[PDB]
């Protein structure tokens, strides 16, 4: 909220593209999802690989943040540069409740994506 | 009971000849066929509904316009009776009436017709996303229908110009094979659900849930027998007690959907079993006479009602009684140099030219009792200094003239925005509580005249009226008021009652005080011994006193020389005189023009002001009293046109023909002296005493004293009760009334003609000492110029 | 307390399923609906409680946190059944979208419009003369997109 209140851009993009959404969709917090939706952040932003904060949600099993995301205009369907949509990575690491809502959108038809962490510590 | 084929049919246009028609939508025979784009018919489904559609049918269905056994055989009647109920109903407008029966009217397209028209797209009617059964049942009949089958056609359409969504459910006496609408069976139910674009409202749904509703064998049957809306309403509560809602769950589909059976078959069981300045001269004179001219039509043809006719019967004899009476006194203070004839023949000729002229007819003018005493106290003077009254007088009215032309070119009748609802609320209420005092004096006056004795003597001399005190008079007359008043509440309240058939009820409360006047000048009629006062009117159009005076009055002097300096001199009372009928006449169209009283033809203040000014100026000329817009008069006058709503005032009728009527009776008063010579005095204080406790009902000031006595907690909701404290309330209520104690102790004064500053002083007592005391917000509320929320 | 007034109808679900707590998830929180009749209210009223922590009550005799209260009480009315009303209350709260929504909302009006999706995903089957068992099974195409309705935007 102070970082937003201050002038900070919410789309900001690493060296491999990803967003505050992506990574707030990758660790699972909802709550950050729901403000950064709420401030424009974009749904469908893409990596340079290709992948949306809604790939990185179902590669790590947060069905709510699928839910949230589809429900705030997440696109299944969008195929990443490794051609990965993301219930296909949902179905690849079996999850079945991630598989199980996005099965439901997604129309008929072994890279993993992380974001960069800071490993400074004292 | 008949097997039912069901037709779902829609508004539309086509594109190759863009022409307005009804298209097939759906059918329903024993499950629900859609019909899809390219013309072909879809999987037969079960009739799925969504939650706003059997919503939305219901509200309409509350609501709807229902026809059973209709005695038609062809579409275009059904149309027209249906359209017809829709305007008894009140669902409809007439004016949308034709366009709705050109709608209903148009041809029916069918699923064999769809190619031959080059596609058909949906439309919406002026006044001048594709289905979900289509997208999952239509992307890839006769022998059907039983032989003793009946079917039903519902009519689905979206017209912009209709306020609210309507329906019509329609039943005919005998099934008929209409020429409009093809169907291989014949048509007995026809929904017809129009309406505007809403929230919640696909009109495709809701003809979906209709044919459902109408498939329904236990609705079918219930339609069949059913005899009133009610049962109608009450099989489709059955049908939605029966009805099962599925919400949106991960379940699979199959096992999902099986899981209803069970709960489907037990639900089934037993069911089947104006004062802006404009800067220009004569500006507000002249947008006076462009606001209000234009209506002069309808101010002679708004008065062909008998409520104008009532009005008219009222206001007669409220005006010519002050007017008798005041003139009586006139010529008792003034040596008949003025009096009754005058005074009549001056209240007819100006409520003739008032009525004709005004900018607001609805105006009573006539002589008040401040003008009285102006009157008295000059001729003392005149009589002191040894001046001829009369010429003097003509001397006043001459610098009258000058006063208001110039009042008139300046605009000075805008002054009068600076009187808010304090000041007018505070007159209005202290000349009320003065009415009603001296008509109880009056009264007062018969008791002491002919008090209560043991003995009387029974030779005493009536002529010109009773030289002793005489039995029976003051206890009838008491009796004759209250009698009189009484049978007026009665009716007025039996007006607004619920007896008797409404248009015969409202004719008879519009005559309740000409009906009262009758039946109690009837029971002193017959009454032959007992002496009662009556009115008294003189013998011919003649001045009162023919050795004083002629009818016109010379400027120069009647028996001596006019001095040159008292002609001079005479503005002084001019200005009195001005002030006093600004006043009294300005306050008066303020009262009678508030936004709150429904007067949607606009007044004129600086017409007005101008044409009682200058009229009082010119009878001053013949030896006739200058004349005034009296407020309860006129009040009166307004109150007796104003219509009620079905507690709310709805309209008045604005004309100039009942003021005009008045004034004409006025002057006719000394022809008809056998009429008015059986009428008593005391049935016409009856009349002044409703006349009075009618006249505090618009006041605001009156509203709040009653509050002074009520708990809070039976308070009304208003923005003066609801935003500000009960005893800050109560606290600017007694202001108030400290102002009404001290306008009743000047009037009691010899110096009662400085009244008119006494009040305009309240002008600055509201506009700069209670803000000092009040916030800004508890002003707006108390003292509001139309009674809004701040 | 009293006995109701107005008719008694026995429960559908008790007539259909009844007559004849280890699958609960680890972190899941309990959400309590407590319906009553009280003649002495003007109106029903509604009332929805989310905690800032999940506390856990007396109420609930398991051992899962309450975290959402649903309140509703009010007088004996026409076509107003509390046990079912509690029912679609609970139904509502066990729907995904739905909790999830109850989950992030700050005001009443996001809850209203988690609502109005719900009732517009909400399939509902009017009463008909002759259960075949196989029309119903024509539904399942329209069951399968009012969930790609509820699931989506």
């Amino acid at each position: 909220d102070v970082l937003i209140k201050h002038g900070v851009m919410v789309d900001a993009t690493t060296r491999m593209g990803y967003t505050p959404l992506h990574v707030a969709s990758h660790y699972g917090n909802i709550k950050l999802v729901k403000f950064l939706l709420q401030h424009q952040a974009d749904v469908n932003a893409k990596t340079k690989l290709g992948y949306s904060p809604l790939h990185q949600a179902a590669q790590q099993g947060h069905t709510d943040i699928v839910t949230l995301l589809l429900k705030n205009g997440a696109s299944p369907n969008e195929v990443s540069s490794d051609g990965t949509t993301p219930l296909a990575i949902a179905k690849r690491l079996g999850y079945i409740s991630v598989t199980d809502v996005l099965k439901v959108v997604t129309d008929e038809t072994h890279r993993m994506s992380f974001p960069e962490t800071v490993d400074e510590i004292l | 009971t008949h097997k039912v084929y069901v037709e779902l049919q829609e508004l539309v246009m086509d594109e190759k000849n863009q022409e307005l028609r009804w298209m097939e939508a759906a059918r329903w025979v024993q499950l629900e066929e859609n019909l899809g784009e390219n013309g072909a018919w879809g999987r037969p489904h079960l009739s799925h509904l969504t939650f706003w559609s059997l919503l939305e049918l219901r509200r309409v269905f509350t609501k709807g316009t229902v026809l059973l056994d209709l005695q038609e055989t062809s579409l275009a009647g059904v149309a027209n009776q249906l359209l017809d109920r829709f305007i008894f109903e009140d669902q409809i407008r007439p004016q949308d009436r034709e366009e709705l029966l050109r709608a209903l009217l148009l041809k029916h397209s069918h699923a064999g017709e769809l190619e031959a028209l080059g596609g058909v797209k949906p439309a919406v009617l002026t006044r001048s996303h594709s289905s979900l059964e289509t997208q999952l049942f239509c992307e890839q009949i006769l022998e059907k229908i039983p032989p003793d089958s009946e079917a039903t056609l519902v009519l689905v359409g979206r017209a912009d110009f209709l306020e609210q969504p309507v329906l019509g459910f329609v039943r005919l006496q005998e099934a008929a094979e209409l020429e409009a609408v093809e169907l291989p069976v014949p048509i007995r139910f026809l929904f017809v659900l129009l309406g505007p674009e809403a929230p919640h409202i696909d009109y495709t749904q809701l003809g979906r849930a209709a044919a459902t509703l109408m498939s329904e064998r236990v609705f079918r049957i219930d339609a069949y027998m059913a005899q009133s809306r009610g049962e109608l309403l009450h099989s489709l509560e059955g049908f939605l007690d029966c009805s099962l809602v599925l919400p949106p769950t991960d379940a699979p589909s199959e096992q999902a959907l099986l899981s209803l059976v069970p709960v489907q078959r037990e639900l089934l069981r037993r069911r089947y079993q104006p004062l802006q300045q404009t800067g220009q001269l004569f500006g507000g004179l002249v947008r006076d006479i462009r606001r209000r001219y234009p209506y002069y039509l309808s101010d002679i043809t708004d008065a062909f009602s008998p409520q104008v006719l009532a009005a008219v019967i009222f206001i007669y004899f409220a005006a010519l009684s002050p007017a008798i009476t005041f003139g009586g006194l006139l010529g008792e203070k003034t040596r008949n140099q003025m009096g009754v004839s005058e005074l009549l023949i001056s209240t007819a000729v100006q409520g003739i030219l008032f009525a004709l002229l005004g900018a607001q007819p609805l105006l009573v003018v006539g002589f008040s009792g401040p003008l009285l005493v102006f009157e008295e106290a000059f001729f003392s003077f005149c009589e002191t200094n040894g001046l001829e009254y009369i010429v003097g007088r003509v001397w006043i009215g001459f610098w009258l003239i000058l006063l208001v032309v110039l009042v008139v070119a300046f605009e000075g009748s805008f002054l009068v925005r600076f009187i808010s609802r304090y000041t007018q609320e505070i007159f209005s209420f202290l000349i009320s509580l003065i009415f009603i005092y001296e008509t109880f004096s009056k009264l007062i006056k018969i008791f002491q005249d002919h008090p209560l004795q043991k003995t009387y003597n029974y030779n005493v001399l009536m002529v010109p009226k009773p030289q002793g005190p005489l039995p029976n008079t003051a206890l009838l007359s008491l009796v004759l008021m209250a009698g009189t008043f009484f049978f007026a509440m009665m009716l007025r309240k039996f007006k607004n009652s619920s007896y008797f058939p409404g248009k015969l009820r409202r004719v008879i409360g519009d005559f309740g005080v000409p009906i009262s006047i009758l039946i109690m000048v009837l029971v002193d009629f017959f009454i032959q011994d007992t002496y009662t006062q009556k009115l008294s009117v003189p013998d011919g159009f003649k001045v009162s006193n023919s050795s004083a005076r002629g009818w016109v009055i010379h400027p120069l002097g009647l028996r001596s020389e006019f001095p040159i300096w008292m002609m001079f001199a005479s503005a002084l009372p001019a200005l009195l005189v001005f002030i006093l009928i600004f006043l009294e006449s300005q306050i008066t169209t303020l009262i009678v023009s508030k936004p709150e009283r429904k007067m949607v033809k606009g007044s004129g203040f600086h017409l007005d002001l101008l044409l009682v000014v200058g009229m009082g100026g010119v009878a001053a000329l013949f030896g006739m009293p200058w004349l005034s817009a009296t407020t309860v008069r006129s009040v009166t006058h307004a109150n007796a046109l104003t219509v009620m709503g079905k507690a709310q005032i709805q309209e008045v009728k604005e004309q100039r023909i009942s003021g005009l009527l008045v004034a004409v009776l006025v002057g006719l008063s000394i022809l008809m002296e056998p009429i008015l010579s059986r009428i008593p005095l005391a049935v016409l204080f009856g009349i002044f005493l409703y006349m009075g406790v009618t006249s505090l009902s618009g006041i605001q000031l009156f509203d709040r004293i009653l509050l002074l006595f009520k708990p809070p907690k039976y308070h009304p909701d208003v923005p003066y009760v609801k935003r500000v404290k009960t005893w800050r309330m109560h606290l600017f209520t007694g202001i108030q009334i400290i102002c009404l104690a001290v306008l009743w102790v000047v009037k009691s004064t010899p110096a009662s003609l400085a009244l008119p500053f006494v009040l305009i002083l309240t002008v600055p007592l509201r506009r700069v000492l209670l803000p000092l005391i009040f916030r800004n917000v508890e002003l707006q509320c108390l003292d509001a110029d139309d009674a809004k929320a701040t | 307390p009293s006995q109701p007034l107005l008719p008694q109808h026995s429960s559908l679900e008790t007539q259909l399923f009844c007559e004849q707590l280890e699958k609960i998830p680890p972190d899941s929180e309990a959400t309590l609906v407590l319906v009553g009749r009280a003649d002495f209210l003007e109106q029903p009223v509604l009332g929805f409680v989310r905690l800032q922590e999940a506390a856990e009550l007396e109420a609930v005799e398991l051992p899962v946190p309450i975290r959402f209260l649903f309140v509703l009480l009010g007088p004996e009315a026409p076509h107003i059944d509390y046990t079912q009303l509690g029912r679609a209350a609970a139904t509502l709260m066990s729907e995904r979208v739905f909790r999830i929504d109850a989950y992030m909302a700050q005001s009443r009006g996001e809850l209203l419009h988690s609502l109005e999706g719900f009732l517009d995903c909400s399939l509902v089957l009017p009463p008909t003369d002759a259960p075949s068992e196989q029309a119903l099974l024509s539904l399942v195409p329209v069951q399968r997109e009012l969930l790609r309705r509820r699931y989506q935007s």
